[PDB]
């Protein structure tokens, strides 16, 4: 029973750690596209 | 001047959306990290 509880817990932990890395990579890409967009607006607000 | 203000207003909307998506991505990241920590403790406790 405990040997099954061990294996299941670790597999989940690994699956979560893989999901985190993917979400962190996406977030970084979204943070870059934002700073690019933000700057274009600071330029556009200045042309006004 | 009118067209610039519209595009300035546009980017401010996009700017804020991308920040809000960033904050959501970080909160998701934290929740997954907390789950990943609990699963590892279950992992270790089972091996012992």
């Amino acid at each position: 029973t405990i040997n099954q509880m061990e294996i299941s817990l670790k597999e989940e932990e690994i699956q979560l750690n893989e999901a985190t890395e993917k979400t962190n990579q996406l977030l970084a890409n979204l943070d870059k596209e934002s700073k690019k967009a933000n700057q274009k607006g600071e330029e556009v607000a200045a042309t006004n | 001047l009118e067209k610039a203000r519209e595009d300035l207003a546009q980017i401010q909307a996009y700017i804020k959306n991308l920040k809000d998506v960033y904050t959501k991505q970080m909160e998701e990241k934290n929740e997954l990290e907390m789950k990943a920590a609990k699963t590892k403790k279950k992992i270790n406790t089972a091996r012992t």
